[PDB]
């Protein structure tokens, strides 16, 4: 009897595929609801009318600043407690804890007070890094399990009992990472649905809210230097706000429940008791001992640039250039165009599989670089509605570059390290450095310009990637050993 | 402002002779609500009977309960 | 600065220098990060934090917090 094992392995492969799909869907849904709520709060809490009639003597800007601080600073302390937490709960349970903390943060925006928003922001900043760490580790582990299942089904006795792939799981990991990043980028588009369906119809034209903007673009001198005091024409009824927040809470609840139920268990407690053979007095120092690795000293600038570029695409293009010609009427449209461009770039990078590994990466390092040039010389006049497709195509190309960069980084990190602990540590370091870059951009706000720093960082990243490639081809043969 | 929301309601549904109710008694603020007449005012800004706190409390309780239940299920296998 | 430079001489003994160079540069960067596993540090670190807190509270908290009430910047 051989058809029984065939059907068993096919069902296991289908289960792995649907688990990856459900994990990606839940991650993108919670990221989208979080981004939408954050954008709605940032737009609604920047006006004298709403702040003075709903709260007044409550310190709303102070609350917003404290929330931003607790979100952008706490990841630093989150690094110190993420390895033991991700290895104590598990690879999937960490995602559930993270989406639960995200739902808690979404719920804490109902009453909107200090003692309920500060701890929620602290928890969100504490869980933002372990969320991405567990997500990447789970994606890589499920891709490796898919590959070894397929290779054990097609090769029974030819496949070794230990270490099957030998670096042959790239076509099976890239296909999963492509759809994962496509969903993660469509999350940015889904985040703009509440603003379009409820917030885009309550703000007046740009003739009054974009009046004190004498110069923008290259002469930014800050995130938002010139801007009107109010932005809402009419005040939204509490019924609409409460119903849209209830819809957001319900969709976050659905995302969390689909993450919890449609994932099952892919941990194998044998791996748990094998990991417990290492101890707790060494796991706290393992990521600090992996600093002596040679590839990290050149991949860290790559991660810092990834964080810088994602935070510049989230704010620098929408609030720096897309706000000049058009006001807040077409900001969500610019974001959805960026999201569609990134989703197309996901499949574009998926198509580039026959070529070797470091082909699109440096290619990306050029394309958006060209955009940087366009972001350095060209400066759009704010008080004219002459050209609108230039911002659209710029956002599309920047999203393409960002998505291909992200998928190439993830594929490189998945193919460079294959051990479970190795992948966990690499993803933890990557996400810690991404959070550090986010915090640096947060501190780098209200500055003159951030394009020169961007081009310097991307040049250093291209140089470091070329150096790492040319030294890996010459067979350096260096790797740390900390079992 | 909404600080005395029922005041905004009191001018809407009450039969008391108040002349010049739509052109003379105006609003000094705040911001976009300057020059507004008191009879043409309707402010749903302030939350009504405290159901927002009930909903928030219920949501955080459901979230923490699901978290605790799933952690206990993972601990108990 | 001149009395520190001149009235100190030299108390290094280059033999100790060449002995310290036998350790290397790729390990001295991690030595203080490896001494975290020491047992006495985990209890002496709060002592140091309190020392810093108390010296900065004596520099500012008593002069600019209590000594400024009754008398101004005269005393
Ligand atoms: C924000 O926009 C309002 C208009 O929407 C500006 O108010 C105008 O101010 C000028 C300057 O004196 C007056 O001549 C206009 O009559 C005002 N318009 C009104 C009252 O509708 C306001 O100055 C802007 N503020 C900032 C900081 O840009
Ligand atoms: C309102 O904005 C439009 C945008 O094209 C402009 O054409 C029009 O002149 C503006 N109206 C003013 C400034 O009164």
């Amino acid at each position: 009897e051989e058809e029984e094992e065939r059907r068993y392995y096919r069902r296991k492969r289908l289960g792995v595929l649907k688990n990856v799909l459900a994990a990606s869907a839940g991650g993108m849904l919670t990221y989208g609801v979080y981004l939408g709520l954050l954008q709605m709060q940032l737009i609604l809490h920047y006006d004298e009318t709403y702040r003075e009639v709903k709260y007044g003597n409550m310190g709303l800007p102070d609350i917003d600043s404290k929330m931003l601080m607790g979100i952008n600073v706490t990841p630093i302390a989150a690094l110190l407690y993420t390895p033991v937490l991700i290895r104590f709960f598990g690879t999937k349970w960490m995602m559930f804890l993270a989406v639960g903390i995200y739902a808690l943060f979404v719920s804490t925006n109902y009453w909107e007070r200090y003692y309920t928003l500060v701890p929620s922001a602290v928890a969100l900043g504490m869980a933002i890094v372990p969320l991405w760490a567990s997500m990447g580790n789970y994606i890589t582990r499920m891709a490796q399990k898919y590959h070894e299942y397929s290779h054990y089904k097609e090769q029974d006795g030819q496949g070794m009992k230990q270490r099957p792939p030998r670096g042959s799981h790239a076509p099976y990991l890239l296909v999963f990472q492509a759809i994962f990043y496509s969903f993660f980028h469509l999350s940015f588009a889904c985040a703009q649905l509440p603003m379009i369906y409820f917030l885009n119809h309550y703000l007046y034209d740009l003739n009054h809210t974009l009046y004190n903007v004498q110069s923008c673009g290259t002469n930014s001198h800050g995130i938002l230097s010139g801007f009107n005091k109010t932005v809402l024409r009419t005040l939204p009824r509490s019924g609409n706000l409460i119903v849209v927040e209830s819809v957001l809470m319900a969709v976050a609840f659905l995302a969390m429940l689909l993450v919890l139920g449609l994932c099952g268990a892919a941990y194998r407690p044998t791996e748990e008791i094998d990991l417990r053979s290492v101890g707790w007095g060494n796991i706290f120092q393992l990521p600090f001992k992996h600093v002596r690795d040679y590839r990290l000293r050149h991949l860290v600038p790559f991660f810092i640039y990834s964080g810088f570029e994602v935070l510049f695409a989230c704010t620098g293009i929408a609030l720096g250039y897309g706000v000049c010609s058009v006001g807040l009427e077409r900001l969500a449209y610019l974001l959805v165009a960026y999201s569609l461009g990134a989703s197309a770039a996901s499949l574009l990078g998926l198509l580039g599989l026959w070529l070797p590994r470091p082909v699109p990466l440096v290619a990306g390092a050029g394309v958006h670089l060209l955009l940087t040039f366009i972001l350095f010389f060209w400066a759009p006049v704010p008080r004219v509605l002459q050209h609108s497709w230039i911002l659209y195509v710029a956002a599309a190309l920047w999203g393409v570059g960002s998505a291909l960069n992200k998928t190439g980084l993830s594929t490189l990190l998945g193919i460079l390290y294959e051990d479970k602990e190795r992948q966990d540590f690499i993803f933890t370091i990557y996400h810690w450095w991404q959070a550090v870059a986010i915090f640096t951009v947060y501190l780098g706000s209200s500055l003159h310009m951030k394009a020169k720093l961007a081009v310097l960082l991307v040049t250093l990243v291209a140089a470091a990637v070329s150096y790492l490639r040319m030294e890996q081809k010459l067979r350096r043969g260096v790797a740390p050993r900390q079992p | 402002t909404c600080d005395a929301v029922w005041f905004v309601w009191w001018v809407n549904h009450t039969e008391v002779t108040i002349p010049y109710l739509a052109t003379d008694v105006t609003c000094v603020g705040p911001g976009a609500h300057k020059g507004q007449s008191v009879i043409s005012l309707d402010l749903y800004t302030c939350e009504l009977d405290l159901t927002n706190l009930i909903l928030f409390s219920l949501s955080i309780s459901v979230s923490l309960f699901l978290m605790v239940m799933m952690t206990a299920s993972h601990l108990y296998f």
